[PDB]
């Protein structure tokens, strides 16, 4: 997933 | 004249969320780790903390008129706390993935949130929290929605799918969609407050800022210097500046006449990802939300 953090 | 000044900074675990309050001397963080903090930036002290779940909380507002904050979460749900005794007003399921952002009405009783379902949805606090709107239309995930603050029965999202849609409360279209050329996504939307301007901001990945003109949709200016993903950037309400933080670390304050930087901070906490600023100005306060912990400036 993009983002994640 | 500038003249920065830390006026409160603390460590904790990633901060996703940041908000200050309009009439107390509190800043809201809301965590990586599923806890949110309200802190006295003044005294130094901490007001109120829940633990609200195992999960990020990526979204957090005071709605001060009502005595709450309002959190969206990684586990769907969004939850309203009574800030005076730590109470839970409401816990509900949203949206059937991450939360990104959350905007509360200025005047009437909705917020917004956009979510990585591609959706943004309005929700009701005086009809039991009803859903009462379901956004559609773009088609990555929603990163940042904001009230148009000039006209707040229109919005802005900004999106991973490269545009801005704004749009008006009650329609089910975009009154119009922003092609914004940041080729790997928009991260943050803001609007300029004040009415000389009809701009708007974007932040992107692409390591780029820009300005937009949203009566002729016009790209007005592009803000180059970011060296790493640009979590958000922001017209400040009071004073002729933009500011901008990144994942390289790093805040920036940017003369919004010249679009030229003034000034680069490394606050020392590793990557950036949110950003508020007082809504009154007082003090000509902003504070910002990173990797290792939040930092509240006094810009002079």
């Amino acid at each position: 997933k993009p983002h994640s953090d | 004249k500038l003249d920065i000044k830390k006026t409160f900074s603390n460590r904790s675990d990633r901060v996703k969320g940041i908000d200050f309050h309009p009439t107390e001397p509190w800043v809201l963080t809301t965590l990586y780790s599923g806890r949110v903090e309200i802190w006295n930036y003044e005294t130094q002290v901490e007001v109120r903390s829940i633990q609200v779940t195992e999960t990020p909380v990526r979204a957090g507002k005071f709605i001060a008129r009502k005595n709450w904050i309002i959190v969206g979460s990684d586990d769907f749900r969004i939850r309203v706390f009574n800030y005076n005794t730590g109470e839970k007003v409401v816990d509900f399921e949203a949206h059937p993935d991450y939360i990104r952002s959350i905007a509360v009405h200025p005047t009437k009783p909705y917020v917004l949130s956009g979510s990585d379902d591609l959706t943004v949805k309005l929700w009701n606090w005086e009809n039991n929290w009803a859903l009462e709107q379901t956004f559609e239309g773009h088609e990555h995930f929603v990163m940042c929605v904001a009230f148009n603050p000039k006209d707040p029965s229109t919005f802005a999202s900004g999106c991973l799918d490269r545009t801005v849609k704004v749009w008006s409360l009650g329609q089910s279209t975009p009154n119009f969609t922003l092609t914004t050329g940041q080729e790997r996504g928009v991260n943050y939307v803001d609007y300029y407050p004040l009415p000389d301007k009809p701009y708007m901001i974007t932040a992107s990945d692409d390591l780029t800022i820009k300005i937009w003109d949203y009566q002729t949709k016009s790209c007005v200016a592009t803000l180059e210097g970011h060296m790493s993903n640009v979590s958000f950037a922001v017209f400040h309400p009071t004073l002729p500046i933009i500011i901008s933080g990144s994942e390289d670390g790093t805040l920036k304050i940017w003369n919004s006449s010249t679009y030229k930087v003034e000034k680069t901070l490394n606050v020392g906490l590793e990557r950036s990802w949110c950003i508020a600023t007082h809504p009154t100005g007082r003090k000509n306060y902003i504070a910002s939300g990173f990797d290792n912990g939040f930092t509240v400036l006094s810009l002079g």
